[PDB]
């Protein structure tokens, strides 16, 4: 049912990168399985395909030479692994997975296979910049922040390097009015965003708030106490 | 490459028309697939098979194939269908996939809004690591363009400012951030700090002093 893919992750120029696709709540079974990336602010680039069940791949006349596709059969986990990295291979790279059951399959009869079930993406930074986690610091709900009513805190996610950060609010309990901002990037080269909550004003002191803010690329995890 | 036009408009309710442009060994002898993404989101299977269906895609949407060209079409055009579109196509005799350019899709008459503005002061655990950032938050404005302008008491302060582009939300309006980098000093030194927020001629004002 889903593609869980590895996480995001800073990589050196010249040095190559595998990126991991796990079906969780599923097996690959006879279904193809594809890698897309996807650079900033650009298009969806196809790069190449397996069919785990036949082992039977195919990549990009673009990646040919750099790209190396694999598939473990049980476990069910496929690999994407590009070489000679460079800065523009920095991209958010998709692991997607066919609606066809190739057991059907009859070459003489070309399948209606499309891109059914893709994986969240894992974005590759290339850079020779080195990796950084960030410093979290609690944005207090104060009357200046208050609107009734309701009452606006938040985390400040300061100085990381590279993107993305998540950050969810008491493991995922509290999903209404959380509002990630994009980050900004700073002179330094370095990151930082920040998370408001809109919650209400009544529960400041009997309601306990902790932003849960992931930096995968440096493996850190900070459950920051946001009190009054 | 297969062409698609880069934006395409319509106003809410009426029909609009994404074009899949090619040749014959890409669109022309093979089945046309359409892919929707939602900003900051994976993309997602709206036509398999030239004009079918996956379960729970609304008949709003509709694809269509003629020779070396493809269309996406979407009629009663929602809030929640402002995306980027994507056709793509399987080449079965070389086993290599293609997508298209990408159309962006805007829907025209989205009413103004002002924006929402949240300003918070260092905290004294960034102040105890002898740093100091003010963080001035704009949210649900609409058209995606703000003015930010800080000020020290009432003097203009245009060093250790960083504020971002604007950002499309969930709701379709927009959302950005701007940064104020100070020493614990000179956030001590002034009695306050003011972000600025001017949306069409109309500034919205927050304070924070130490
Ligand atoms: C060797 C590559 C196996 S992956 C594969 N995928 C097929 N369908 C792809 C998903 C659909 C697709 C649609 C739109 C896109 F934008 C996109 F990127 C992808 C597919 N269809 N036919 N085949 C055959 C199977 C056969 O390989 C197995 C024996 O070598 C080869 O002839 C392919 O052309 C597909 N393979």
């Amino acid at each position: 049912v889903q593609l869980q893919e590895s996480g995001a992750e800073v990589k050196k120029p010249g040095s190559s990168v595998r990126v991991s696709c796990k079906a969780s709540g599923g097996t690959f079974d006879s279904y193809s399985i594809h890698w897309v990336r996807q650079a900033p602010g650009q298009g969806l680039e196809w790069m190449g395909g397996i069919i785990p069940a036949f082992g039977t791949l195919s990549s990009a006349q673009d990646f040919q030479a750099r790209v190396t596709i694999s598939a473990d059969k049980s476990t069910s986990t496929a690999y994407m692994e590009l070489s000679g990295l460079r800065s523009e291979d920095t991209a958010v790279y998709y692991c997607a997975r066919g609606s066809f059951d190739y057991y059907f399959w009859s070459a003489s009869h070309p399948p209606n296979d499309a891109l059914a079930i893709w994986g969240q993406g894992t974005l590759v930074t290339v850079s020779s910049a080195s990796t950084k986690g960030p410093s979290v610091f609690p944005l207090a709900p104060s009357s200046k922040s208050t609107s009734g009513g309701t009452a606006a805190l938040g985390c400040l996610v300061k100085d990381y390097f590279p993107e993305p950060v998540t950050v969810s609010w008491n493991s995922g309990a509290l999903t209404s009015g959380v509002h990630t901002f994009p980050a900004v990037l700073q002179s330094s080269g370095l990151y930082s965003l920040s998370s408001v909550v809109t919650v209400p004003s009544s529960s400041l002191g009997t309601q306990t708030y902790i932003c849960n803010v992931n930096h995968k690329p440096s493996n850190t995890k900070v459950d920051k106490r946001v009190e009054p | 490459v297969v062409t698609q036009p880069p934006s395409v408009s319509a106003a809410p309710g009426q029909k609009v028309t994404i074009s899949c442009s090619g040749s014959n060994s890409d669109i022309g002898n093979n089945y046309v697939s359409w892919y929707q993404q939602l900003p900051g989101t994976a993309p997602k299977l709206l036509i398999y098979d030239n004009n079918k269906r996956p379960s729970g895609i609304p008949d709003r949407f509709s694809g269509s194939k003629s020779g070396t060209s493809a269309t996406l079409a979407i009629t009663g055009l929602q809030a929640g269908d402002e995306a980027d579109y994507y056709c793509g196509t399987w080449l079965y005799d070389r086993a290599v996939g293609l997508f298209g350019g990408g159309t962006k899709v805007t829907v025209l008459g989205q009413p103004k809004a002002a924006p929402s503005v949240t300003l918070f002061p260092p905290s004294s655990e960034e102040l105890q690591a002898n740093k100091a950032t003010l963080v001035c938050l704009i949210s649900d404005f609409y058209p995606g363009a703000v003015t930010v302008a800080w000020k020290a008491d009432s003097s203009p302060v245009k060093a250790g400012v960083e504020t971002t582009t604007p950002s499309k939300q969930s709701n379709n309006k927009y959302a950005a951030s701007s940064y104020l980098s100070l020493t614990p000093e000179q956030w001590k030194s002034h009695r306050s700090y003011s972000c600025q927020v001017t949306h069409e001629g109309s500034t919205v004002e927050k304070t924070v002093a130490p």
